[PDB]
Formats: structure tokens, C-alpha cells, sequence
């Protein structure tokens, strides 16, 4: 009953702001769905999910007066509804003939829930496929929807598609048939973030950053190791140094916050990461705090790969060194000295 | 074809006149023994090789003649004379279809083109003795040709639209074939069907509502599942540029006659059109840049389209552009044009108009209080001064209970603060009541 009142309130088409509609879902509805026992799934599921997915499947207009942010806020509201339940829903309890699979499809249904899961898969896919090529109004709010729409795909796929050789397709397999990276639907381009120096600071709650960075630790289970990454991750470097130009605040910040995970074939990428840090900007007027993270590829955990002696890494790494030096001066001893006292421990190992 | 026509082709001025009269008298199939069929095959070869090869001296490749005009009209005399005879068009229905590009001038075009397009009135006064019994082949009893099948209808819709010279119903008799045959219009269904073939089916569709007077395209007469869905998919062309979009929408209005769910995409396609094309922020423009100059043509053309269609669907679209901002720098047309549209309307029309904007205003859907007020003030009230009487009594006897029911007890939602929507409805109703009670005795 509790959940339905806030769902009915969220559903109702009363005239009210997209903040006010999102706040009810995120700041309360989702905020009820982690804590409880089981059965709180199966009952409430067997109310909302048809009456939810019915909106997702065909409705995309009212750009014209521009209340469109309400359409997409409903759409992400549902993907976030699905996200919390599919974090709890077991593998077979959403394919095998447990009768809510029947009633949320057609009759005592013939398939292994294949149609409701594939229609969900197509919709989450399309909703993060949707290019921003002509999108001249409500840009941020629609982009943020493409962001959140990446999320529920993760939380279904990690349960319904347990094994490595499914993962290439269902969240990554964009041949450039038009308009390039799905991850550029997930962050907008001409915008900024800051990485200050010591004596989270820009937030993981950025709308895809949370669901991807919560995933990739679990990609230890769901690694093929290569291919959901290759077509963007292998290439976000020299050869196509344009694609990370700001999207390194995806690729790199992600990879920093994945240095716990990526180790087994960290080989080919990490010397290109020192090249990536040799870019003309790196999250400041320069590397700022970003260098403090990148060296930790060898000095957070000193294991597996090396950027050097494999290639003669040479002048670019001496650019990384002179980055700490040519314009090194700073006030009050501390911010200045925090270059210095780390250079002393950089080259040694 | 040559210099001595001034001296030695009186011998042909003799023949061409003579034989024509003899078959206007119908005699001529006794004046020559038919060799093998009701076509004297000589007649077909005279098309082929008194003119169809002699018009094009491409053996020495010295430039294609601008004809000595007397020789044009006697050669047309041979063509006319050819249509004196049986089976003739059953070769022409292939002899049109000639790909050979003429390296003329020296710029290129087809010999089948040059033939047809030169001899347009010639064919297009006389081929007409056959109506559709080549149109059939032209669309269906062969692939609907990549180009000229349509330029056929351009050259047609000079004369057929001219035609009152002891015959008429041209559009009616045409229609019933060219609509069934429109089923088979398939070469346009190549995505990249050239801007030429787009322009052709476009100019044709204009000339349909011209020749096929819309009493004869009323409801199901031409197959709307074919021909209108074709026009919708034509409007949806993203290579179709905005002046040609401008003609395309110039023949939207007649289709506002559709009561069917076939009209649902007539709103969506026009939403998709104007929202992609016309400025999401209109504030940008002072006068005089093409970005504005061709936009104000499109703006006034949507008001022409409203003025013709007498449509709540065009009203509905128009609300999204007239409410684009306060002082969208044009307002005078959207206001003054409504004075014309509310005047002529027979009462049930404006009853429908007003209800669409009332129903739109009534709909609780999240949208801004500006957007709800603008629909009432900048349009709904802005319709209610101008008209005859009876526009009161009908529309009154819809809204006023369904209006006052909201006024009488509802005052909450300060708490999330969309309350401005409650009060905007309340003043909307007082302003509704204001205009009617200015007129109510």
C-alpha cells in the first residue's frame, strides 16, 4: 500500500515540476525498496510493472510545448524501479514459469520470459542508444535520461545473462553505423569538473557514473574480458585522441576508480594512460590532482603490467616528470611540497 | 529536315493534310490495304523512322536541331496521323520508355524525354483517346518508371486542367485509374529516390486535388492507406528541403477531412516537421535574414493552412508555436488571421475548434501555468468576440457545467505548489464567462 500511493502519485498526470516527480521516486520510492524482507517484491511487482512498461514502449512526444522532461522522468523512474527489484530478483525467477512471468506477458505464457526480458532489453538499449545529434532543447534533462537508462540494463543483465560471452552485445556493441559512442549520450561534451590538491571531490553520483562504477567491481564475476571494452577503451588514446578529449573524465576517472579490478590485461592500455596524461589538459590547468591518481597504476598496487622497457617510454614520461617541475611553485609550503614529496618516490620503483 | 523546305516539300504539305481528313472521315483503312494487323505497321515505322530516328541525326553527331517550325507541325501531323490507326499505342507504351541520352546545345537528356516533352501537346491531345490504357503500363504493367511516368502527368495537367473543349470529367475518369494505379507507385520507395522523383509525385499530388476536385477525393475514393500514407512518408523525407516542404504542406489542408485514426500521424508528422525545422528558441531573429525570411513564409503558410482546414488539429499544432514565447516577434498575423477564421465558420465547426482548446486546457497533464493561460487567453478568448450568434448557445451547452464543477470546492496543492494551475483554470473560466456574458442577453 505505501509503495502504491507514491507510485500512483508519481503516475497521476497532475500538473507539477519534473523535480517534484523525480524527488518522489528517488528521494522516497527507491529509498523504500532496499531495506525490507522478500515478498515485498512479488506482491508490488504484480501491481505496477505492466502499468509501468505500457508507458515506456511507444510514447516520445511533447517536445513541442516542452513538458517532455516529465515523459523522460517517468521513463527513468521506471528504469530505477526496475533497477532496485532486479538487484533482488533471482536468475530463474525472471525466466522460468513462475506465473508473474505469465501474467506480465501473454496467457500462461509459452516462452522462458524471453519476450518480457527481450522487450525490456531492447528498451533499455534503445534508451541509451538514442543519439543527441539534433537535440537543441532540454539537452541536459534528456541526456541524463540516456544516462540513467544505461543503469537498469546492468542490473538485469548481471542476473539474467550470467556469463561472459553475452556481455559484448547488450550494453556495448555499437558499430559506428551513425553518430558514435553511446557513452557520449551518457556525458555531454562542453562542461567541466575539478580535481583539487591535498594538504568524491567531484562526485560519482553523476548520472551514469554511479551505475557503471558500481558495476565494474562486479565485472570481476562478469568479465570477452576484452570485447565490451575494446571498441571504445582500446581506442580512447593516440590513434583517436579526440574521443577522450573531455570523455576521459569518463574513461580515465572510471579506470582510476577501476584500478582495483582491471589487472589481468592492464598491459596494452596503461602505457597509453601515461600518454593520456601527457595531454595538454588533465583535469585542472594541467594534471592538478589527476597525476596523483595515475602513478598509482604501479604504486597503489604494484602488480602485473608495466608501461616501460616493453616500449622505451622515455620523453613522454619525462613530460609527466616536468609537469611536476616547470611551473611547480605554490603557496603556504603544502600544495607546492605535495608535488615535491611524491616526485621523490615516483621514479624509484 | 533541311534547307529546300521553302521549294520542294509542298508535295508533303499535300499528303499530310489529305490523309488526316480521310481518317477523320474514317476511310483511310480502305485507302491503304492493311498489311498484317489493324495496325498498318508502316504507321509504327513512320513514328520510328519518319520522325523518331529522323528527329535525332546522331550519325554525324552535329548538334540536335531547333526545328524549322513548319516541319515540327507536319511531323506532329505524322504523329496525329499515326493515331488514326489501330494497335498504335501498344508500341508507344514501350516507345516512350527510351533511355538513350542525347548528347545534344550539348547538355544531356533522354531521347524518350525529348520526344515526349517536345511532342507534349501532340501526344497530349491525341494519346488521350486512350485514357489509362497506357497509365496502366506506365505504373503497373511495367515498373513505375524512374522519372518520366510522372512528367506524363505534368504534360497532362496542362491540357486536362485546360479541358472544356466539348469534353470534361477528365479528372473523374482519370482518378479511378490513377488511384488504383497509385497502389503500385514503388520506385519512390527507394529512400534515395531522386529529388526529381520527389518533385514529380509532389507536383502530381498538387494537381490531383486540382483535377480530382475533392468531392471525388472525399472519403475512400483514392485509397488513403496507399496515397495519404505515401504523402505522410513524403513529408517525413529529411532530404526534402523547406521550400518544397512548403508546397508539400500547402496540400496538407484537404486531408484535415480525415476522422479516422489515420489522422493521428497527421498531427505527429506535422509535430515532427515543425519541431525539427523551426526554431526551438524563436527569440533569435530580428527581420531580414533567410533563417527568418523563409521562416515567416512557413509561419504564414501554417496560418493559411489553418484558414483553409478549419481544423482543431491545426489549431492544436499552432498553439505550440503561437505560445512559443510572450512576444514571439511576430504576433500580429497569429492574432489578425483568427479574425478571418472565426467569421465564416458554420456554427458546429467553431464548436469543435473551441472544444479542442478547452479540452487541451482542461487536461491535468504537467505543463507550465504560462502554457495553460496562453492557450486560453492568446487563443480561446481570442476566438469568442468575432463570430455570429449560436456560437454561444451550442458551445455553452458543452463547457459550462464541466467548468463550474472545478470552481466550486477545489483550493489545495499549495503544498507542492502547482497551485498556480488551479488558479489559472479558475481565471480561465472567469475569462470564458467574461466573453460570453458580454454577449448573453
Amino acid at each position: 500500500g505505501l509503495l502504491e500511493s507514491v507510485y500512483e502519485m508519481f503516475r497521476k498526470d497532475d500538473p507539477r515540476l519534473s523535480f517534484t516527480r523525480q524527488s518522489f521516486v528517488d528521494r522516497s520510492l527507491l529509498t523504500l525498496l532496499w531495506h525490507c524482507s522478500l515478498d515485498a517484491l512479488r506482491e508490488f511487482f504484480s501491481t505496477i510493472v505492466v502499468d509501468a512498461i505500457d508507458v515506456l514502449k511507444s510514447r516520445f512526444t511533447k517536445l513541442n510545448e516542452s513538458t517532455f522532461d516529465t515523459q523522460i522522468t517517468k521513463k527513468m523512474g521506471y528504469y530505477k524501479i526496475l533497477d532496485v527489484m532486479y538487484s533482488r530478483l533471482p536468475k530463474d525467477d525472471v525466466h522460468a514459469k513462475e506465473s508473474k512471468i505469465n501474467q506480465v506477458f501473454h496467457g500462461s505464457c509459452i516462452t522462458e520470459g524471453n519476450e518480457l526480458t527481450k522487450t525490456l532489453i531492447k528498451l533499455c538499449y534503445d534508451a541509451f542508444t538514442e543519439n543527441m545529434a539534433g537535440e537543441n532543447q532540454l539537452l541536459e534533462r534528456r541526456r541524463l535520461y540516456h544516462c540513467a537508462a544505461y543503469n537498469c540494463a546492468i542490473s538485469v543483465i548481471c542476473c539474467v545473462f550470467n556469463e561472459l560471452k553475452f556481455y559484448q552485445g547488450f550494453l556495448f556493441s555499437e558499430k559506428p553505423e551513425k553518430n558514435l559512442l553511446i557513452f557520449e549520450n551518457l556525458i555531454d561534451l562542453k562542461r567541466r569538473y575539478n580535481f583539487p590538491v591535498e594538504v568524491m571531490d567531484e562526485l560519482n553520483r553523476h548520472e551514469c557514473m554511479a551505475p557503471l562504477t558500481a558495476l565494474v567491481k562486479h565485472m570481476h564475476r562478469s568479465l570477452p574480458r576484452d570485447l565490451p571494452s575494446w571498441m571504445k577503451f582500446l581506442h580512447g588514446k593516440l590513434g583517436n585522441p579526440i574521443v577522450p578529449l573531455n570523455i576521459r573524465l569518463f574513461l580515465a576517472k572510471l579506470v582510476i576508480n577501476t584500478e582495483e579490478v582491471f589487472r589481468p590485461y592492464a598491459k596494452h592500455w596503461l602505457s597509453p594512460l601515461l600518454q593520456l596524461a601527457a595531454s595538454e589538459n588533465n583535469g585542472g590547468e594541467g594534471i592538478h590532482y589527476m597525476v596523483v591518481e595515475i602513478v598509482a597504476t604501479i604504486l597503489s598496487w604494484t602488480g602485473l603490467a608495466t608501461p616501460t622497457g616493453v616500449p622505451k617510454d622515455e620523453v613522454l614520461a619525462n613530460r609527466l616528470l616536468n609537469f611536476l617541475m616547470k611551473h611547480v611553485f605554490h603557496p603556504k609550503r603544502a600544495v607546492f611540497r605535495h608535488n615535491l614529496e611524491i616526485i621523490k618516490t615516483l621514479v624509484e620503483c | 529536315y533541311g534547307p529546300d523546305a521553302q521549294v520542294d516539300r509542298s508535295r508533303l504539305a499535300a499528303v499530310v493534310s489529305a490523309c488526316k481528313q480521310l481518317h477523320r472521315a474514317g476511310l483511310l483503312h480502305n485507302i491503304l490495304p492493311s498489311q498484317s494487323t489493324d495496325l498498318h505497321h508502316s504507321v509504327g515505322t513512320e513514328l520510328l523512322s519518319l520522325v523518331y530516328k529522323g528527329i535525332a541525326p546522331g550519325d554525324e553527331r552535329q548538334c540536335l536541331p531547333s526545328l524549322d517550325l513548319s516541319c515540327k507541325q507536319l511531323a506532329s501531323g505524322l504523329l496525329e496521323l499515326a493515331f488514326a490507326f489501330g494497335g498504335l499505342c501498344e508500341r508507344l507504351v514501350s516507345l516512350l520508355l527510351n533511355p538513350a541520352v542525347l548528347s545534344t546545345s550539348v547538355i544531356h537528356f533522354s531521347h524518350g524525354e525529348y520526344f515526349y516533352s517536345l511532342f507534349s501537346e501532340t501526344i497530349n491531345t491525341e494519346l488521350l483517346k486512350n485514357l489509362d490504357l497506357a497509365v496502366l503500363e506506365l505504373m503497373q504493367s511495367s515498373v513505375d518508371n524512374t522519372k518520366m511516368v510522372s512528367a506524363v502527368l505534368n504534360g497532362m495537367l496542362d491540357q486536362s486542367f485546360r479541358e472544356r473543349a466539348n469534353q470534361k470529367h477528365q479528372g473523374l475518369k482519370l482518378a479511378t485509374t490513377i488511384l488504383q494505379h497509385w497502389k503500385k507507385c514503388d520506385s519512390w520507395w527507394a529512400k534515395d529516390s531522386p529529388l526529381e522523383t520527389k518533385m514529380a509525385v509532389l507536383a502530381l499530388l498538387a494537381k490531383i486535388l486540382q483535377i480530382d476536385s475533392s468531392v471525388s477525393f472525399n472519403t475512400s475514393h483514392g485509397s488513403f492507406p496507399e496515397v495519404f500514407t505515401t504523402y505522410i512518408s513524403l513529408l517525413a523525407d529529411t532530404k526534402l528541403d523547406l521550400h518544397l516542404k512548403g508546397q508539400a504542406v500547402t496540400l496538407l489542408p484537404f486531408f484535415t477531412s480525415l476522422t479516422g485514426g489515420s489522422l493521428e500521424e497527421l498531427r505527429r508528422v506535422l509535430e515532427q516537421l515543425i519541431v525539427a525545422h523551426f526554431p526551438m528558441q524563436s527569440r533569435e531573429f530580428p527581420p531580414g535574414t533567410p533563417r527568418f525570411n523563409n521562416y515567416v513564409d512557413c509561419m504564414k503558410k501554417f496560418l493559411d493552412a489553418l484558414e483553409l482546414s478549419q481544423s482543431p488539429m491545426l489549431l492544436e499544432l499552432m498553439t505550440e508555436v503561437l505560445c512559443r514565447e510572450q512576444q514571439h516577434v511576430m504576433e500580429e498575423l497569429f492574432q489578425s488571421s483568427f479574425r478571418r477564421i472565426a467569421r465564416r465558420g458554420s456554427c458546429v465547426t467553431q464548436v469543435g475548434l473551441l472544444e479542442s482548446v478547452y479540452e487541451m486546457f482542461r487536461k491535468d497533464d504537467p505543463r507550465l501555468s504560462f502554457t495553460r493561460q496562453s492557450f486560453v487567453d492568446r487563443s480561446l478568448l481570442t476566438l469568442l468576440w468575432h463570430c455570429s450568434l449560436d456560437a454561444l448557445r451550442e458551445f455553452f451547452s458543452t463547457i459550462v457545467v464541466d467548468a463550474i464543477d472545478v470552481l466550486k470546492s477545489r483550493f489545495t496543492k499549495l503544498n507542492e505548489s502547482t497551485f498556480d494551475t488551479q488558479i489559472t483554470k479558475k481565471m480561465g473560466y472567469y475569462k470564458i464567462l467574461d466573453v460570453m456574458y458580454s454577449r448573453l442577453p
